[PDB]
């Protein structure tokens, strides 16, 4: 009778052939990611166009459906899941044409080579290219490589980003929204509910105010890394201007790992370095994911299934057979999980360990809803709680607890503010350039811009924002922040985002309900029923209901926190208050180094 | 530290079993009195042992001073469960009859549960008499009538002669309305601001001589001694010179023995837990039972029985328990379902495909089965069903339900808005837990009129050899003696 | 007879000593849901006992409180504590408890 009892029945049927057909295309993934034989690759491909023709039926079946006629919460998540069509609301000629233009922007991705002035190397895409970047500190090296990558990516990609914003716009009003980022947004869509409703725009409202709460430990941060720089090349940094784009640190202005070597406060005395220890002790991977399970069990976790342990690949059988070792795990479906590593008895081989247990413990944990809701309630929910089991094993008092660590063991403020600054630059580089394309993106498609307003605003407000001046100035018809992986096939960076908040937010709340004394930083998040029960409560919902509830029982609040990029570096940003004194605050947007 | 000292008590420990005055009566009752010339362990503490309180522990002192105070009687004395107390002060009784933890002596550790309590005057009736040695003489009868738990006393003053061969008459008190149960008995000595006789009464006649003013100033035992049971029998304290036919004897039976047919009825129970070509949900099997044999240890040892849940019958008090026919189905669900499976619940495949009755008496059990009907690249034989108009009505069948259909629509096939009930099972050899193929059998009671010819082993037992034991041949119960014989029985 | 054994101890199945619910482990007490629902074989009866001791000693509850002032040396019927019968009551020198 009513539209939700069809609804229903419709959602009971599509849900148990989808879990089978989805398991069946997951057990062809995961074949995917151990072997890579022709036959496999031909039953992958077979099995993942079947899936696809399925959704593609049971969409063109569910669009009957009306959209008014629903009022349970749950119901209406399902609905708002399943009308999301893509590009099946155009045409066949669109469909094909977009098709047509992704495998060309996969096709030139992988190829893409770069022949620098000597024919003889060919720098083929980012392997090799992170090599030099990382062993090598070559200024021409680095800057000739990255201005010949940018020169012709951006110059053969300028049109094509036109014609994306065109049919992004499009898929916009097919969906009946206003532009491709209020799309990606509609992920963070709340209706129904009073007091609780949240609209796309309060995201754009949240990131202003922490881009206004940020701005001046940006700053600070900069200035130092920026003086640290100068400290290794005098004549090649304006100390009181901004510093150059070429010299954030790596290749695509992403990361800022690399500034590692001169960018420790006190590198004289050696870093927490456990790696010799396993080596003393003789450990082995299963022992380790043994040991990853018992911590899971400390913070009250449930168990992993047996087939988790009997199934799923652990070390490498052979080299004949070789495997791909990219870190991830994502779920077979119907209770099975399993895990693909190129382990090794180091500690960022167990920190990716903990990350995809996390992973997998998430997975797990959403296991009883049906299939349009089995994912997170983000986009970056699993990321963000692999990140912070990963901060939970990295806290050398689990070190101390496990054992591992000698007893004898005295914590040292350098050697605190040394691993913080380590950790912490890992990840807070890629926050300003997150944004600083996500925002692009988010403008270009709402339509507000004209054609020829893109690189120069780009490099002025990068300047004016971050401290990135263009060394090489570019007129309009470029892309360099756009010679990513990621935005090859038009990845959003909010994922990026909201997994770099969330994570911080997650422990920071942890170890704030974890009665903990002392900085927040260097402690784990173990041995706790009542925080395990903590997280469990909200582990269990996942996507059926929105993130806002859960973060109002997790932290308290309702709205994003400010507060975790502040006080996760305290003991850096106070050693640094001193040492301000003596070095110069701000930065000048019209400096730029080839201007002489 | 307490002594572990064994004497005599000799003829002492006699109470008014009645409230009724007799006057020179020679009244013969029997009720749980002291056994004459039995031995009772006698302790000196200057410690607090263990006591079995079985069949009314008897108690006395003889002391010189205050010291013993604290009678506890309780199962284990302590973990929780009601011990009791019967601690005394020379104000008043100062009963302390709670459910307490520890006490060590009011004095107490954990409040817990309460019951009845009462104080009127010094339980112990601490008076001094004239002598510094009164032994504040400390008889009581403590013992357990239909839960009337009941206390005498007797403050009959001795002279150094401690267990004294004198008699005495225990007269009685208030008694503890408290049905609980006893099973130790300690004494809790008090705490500072020749005392222990354990005389057991086990039951046995006994012959009370009273006064021309009501005291009982004599008794003899019925049991103790072949001229007792003859001054019993004659209900006199004097017996003349003869012979006296006071009772008679028998041999008691030594052992129990049960016997019954060969119990060879041979139910393929066995054979219907491994049928391998198993039915889904949506048709579930039913078998009819007559002649069989009960053996739940197939039930009980054969697979891990992962589900062993019941609310009807008892599935310990099972065994000899008989019926006729047992309505059994078998299907396979995954592990969730199997804990849906249950009286009054809700849940899609209880709910649509087999409902459990709230009336329903039986035990379902379901186990694990990995690799047996699972197989790889899928198992699409298993099938199942998932809608239907309401909820289904118990022990109901809806098989062929055609195709289900909504939106108020006329439909012709598998199309919109009209799909198959019959939705795939796909089943595959990696399920984690709760997806891996589980197979349940609900098997359901039936108080049945039908004669019950399924009633287990029959507890079928040796028997001996001319021994005097109580047999059960066939039903044949009776007492004897069993040997070889010589007849020749057709 | 009255006897109460309240405890929740494992009532194990067979010999395992298993401890909790499900496998050949089994709490000593199940559920006594009462709903409006069942029939009359299962509705939720409340009944109540009353015990009594008929038996030679001083009652303590004597129902309705009736006296007649006592007469000696008369024939009489008495009802001392529900002692009904018959007889002559004089008074007596024994030495009554």
């Amino acid at each position: 009778s009513t539209t939700e009892e069809q609804a229903k029945t419709f959602l009971e049927k599509f849900n148990h052939e989808a879990e089978d057909l989805s398991y069946q295309s997951s057990l062809a993934s995961w074949n995917y990611n151990t072997n890579i034989t022709d036959e496999n690759v031909q039953k992958m491909n077979e099995a993942r166009a079947k899936w696809s023709a399925f959704y593609e039926e049971q969409s063109r079946m569910a669009k009957t459906y009306s959209l008014e006629e629903i009022q349970n919460l749950t119901l209406k998540r399902q609905l708002k899941a399943l009308q999301h069509s893509g590009t099946s609301a155009l045409s066949a000629e669109k469909s094909k044409r977009l098709n047509t233009i992704l495998n060309k922007m996969s096709t030139i991705y992988s190829t893409g080579k770069v022949l620098d002035p000597n024919t003889q190397e060919c720098l083929a895409l980012e392997p090799g290219l992170d090599d030099i970047m990382e062993n090598s500190r070559d200024y021409n090296r680095r800057l000739w490589a990255w201005e010949g990558w940018r020169a012709e990516v951006g110059k053969q990609l300028r049109p094509l980003y036109e014609e994306y914003v065109v049919l992004e716009n499009e898929m916009a009003r097919a969906n009946n929204y206003e532009d491709y980022g209020d799309y990606w947004r509609g992920d963070y869509e709340v209706t129904g509910a009073g007091d609780y409703d949240y609209s796309r725009d309060q995201l754009m409202k949240d990131v202003e105010r922490t881009f206004a709460e940020i701005k001046p430990l940006y700053e600070q941060l900069h200035a130092y890394v920026r003086a640290k720089l100068m400290h290794t090349y005098p004549s090649y940094i304006s100390p009181t201007g901004c510093l150059p784009a070429h010299l954030l640190g790596d290749m695509w202005g992403r990361f800022w790992t690399n500034l590692y070597s001169l960018t420790v406060p006190f590198e004289h005395k050696p870093s927490i370095d456990v790696t010799e220890k396993m080596e003393n002790q003789s450990w082995d991977a299963e022992r380790i994911f043994k040991e990853a399970e018992k911590f899971f069990v400390s913070i009250s976790l449930p168990y992993m299934t047996q087939g988790f342990w009997d199934n799923s690949m652990l070390t490498e059988p052979g080299d004949g057979r070789k495997v791909v070792c990219h870190p991830t795990a994502w779920d077979l479906g119907k209770g099975d999980f399993r895990i693909k590593m190129c382990t090794k008895v180091t500690m960022d081989d167990f920190l990716t360990a903990h990350h995809e247990m996390g992973h997998i413990q998430y997975d797990m944990a959403y296991a009883a809803q049906p299939y349009l809701l089995r994912n997170g309630a983000n986009e970056g929910f699993h990321e963000a709680v692999g990140e912070i089991m990963s901060l939970s094993a990295a806290t050398p008092h689990y070190l101390k607890a496990l054992g591992l660590l000698a007893p004898d063991f005295h914590e040292d403020n350098e050697t605190e503010i040394n691993f913080l600054l380590k950790q912490a630059l890992t990840i807070v580089g890629t926050l300003p350039f997150t944004y600083m394309l996500e925002k692009w993106r988010w403008m270009v498609f709402k339509g507000e811009i004209p054609k020829q307003q893109w690189m120069e605003k780009w490099w002025e407000m990068k300047r004016e924002i971050v401290g990135v001046v263009e060394p090489l100035p570019h007129d309009e018809t470029y892309c360099d922040p756009a010679c990513l992986f990621h935005v090859a096939e038009d990845y959003s960076f909010i994922r990026y985002y909201t997994r770099t908040i969330y994570q911080f937010q997650f422990h920071e709340a942890l170890c704030k309900t974890a009665k903990h004394e002392g900085a927040l930083f260097k402690c784990d998040i173990s041995n706790s029923t009542e925080a395990g029960q903590r997280l469990l409560q909200m582990l269990r919902l996942g996507k059926s209901e929105p993130w806002t509830l859960a973060l109002e029982n997790i932290v308290g609040i309702k709205t994003m926190d400010v507060k975790p990029l502040l006080n996760y570096f305290e003991p850096l940003f106070t050693w640094l208050k001193e040492q301000n004194r003596n070095s110069f605050v701000g930065w000048s947007t019209e400096w730029t180094p080839y201007s002489d | 530290t307490t002594t572990q000292s064994y004497t005599n008590s000799f003829t002492r420990g006699v109470y008014y079993p009645d409230k009724v005055f007799r006057s020179s009566v020679l009244h013969l009752t029997q009720d749980l009195f002291l056994p004459f010339f039995s031995n009772v362990t006698w302790f000196h503490a200057i410690d607090n042992p263990v006591l079995p309180f079985n069949d009314g522990v008897y108690f006395a002192s003889t002391e010189k001073s205050n010291i013993i105070r604290g009678w506890i009687f309780g199962t284990t004395l302590d973990s929780k469960t009601q011990s009791l107390l019967i601690v005394n002060n020379a104000t008043n009784v100062f009963i302390k009859v709670c459910e307490f933890q520890f006490c060590n002596d009011g004095v107490y550790s954990s409040a817990n549960n309460c019951t009845f309590e009462y104080v009127s005057q010094p339980f112990l009736m601490d008076l001094e008499g004239k002598q510094g040695n009164f032994k504040n003489l400390r008889e009581f009868v403590f013992k357990n009538i239909d839960g009337y738990f009941k206390i005498y006393s007797k403050h009959t003053p001795i002279i150094g002669r401690d267990f004294p061969q004198g008699f005495s008459a225990l007269e009685p008190l208030v008694d503890l309305p408290i049905g609980i149960n006893i099973t130790r008995f300690q004494t809790l000595l008090a705490l500072n601001r020749a005392d222990y006789y354990v005389g057991y009464l086990q039951p046995r006649t006994f012959l009370l001589k009273y006064n021309e003013n009501g005291t009982i100033t004599d008794a003899v035992d019925c049991a103790l001694d072949p001229l007792s049971e003859t001054k019993c029998t004659l209900k006199s304290f004097t017996v003349e010179k003869g012979i006296y036919q006071t009772s008679n004897f028998r041999v008691q039976p030594t052992e129990s023995i049960v016997r019954f047919p060969n119990v060879t009825n041979l139910c393929p129970f066995h054979e219907v837990f491994n049928a391998t070509r198993f039915a889904s949900v949506y048709a579930w099997n039913r078998t009819r039972i007559s002649n069989c044999v009960a053996d739940y240890s197939v039930l009980y040892n054969f697979a891990p029985f992962f589900a062993f849940k019941c609310y009807g019958v008892s599935p310990t008090k099972l065994n000899d328990l008989c019926f006729t026919n047992v309505y059994a189905d078998s299907f396979v669900i995954k592990g969730n379902e199997v804990s849906q499976i249950a009286p009054g619940q809700t849940g899609n495949i209880a709910d649509y495909n087999y409902k459990l009755p709230d009336d329903f008496t039986g035990c379902v059990i379901a186990w694990n089965s990995n690799k047996l009907d699972s197989k790889h690249s899928g198992n699409y034989d298993y099938w199942y069903r998932l809608f239907r108009k309401s909820k289904l009505k118990p022990f109901e069948r809806d098989i062929s339900t055609e195709i289900y259909q909504a939106g108020n629509k006329p439909c012709k096939g598998k199309g919109p808005n009209c799909y198959f009930p019959l939705q795939s099972y796909g089943f595959r050899p990696t399920y984690g837990v709760g997806h891996q193929p589980y197979r349940v059998v609900v098997l359901s009671f039936e108080l049945l009129h039908a004669p019950a010819t399924v009633c287990g082993p029959k507890k079928s037992t040796n028997l001996v050899k001319n021994k005097c034991v109580n047999f059960n041949f066939n039903g044949l119960t009776g007492t004897g003696v069993l040997t070889k014989s010589n007849k020749k029985f057709l």
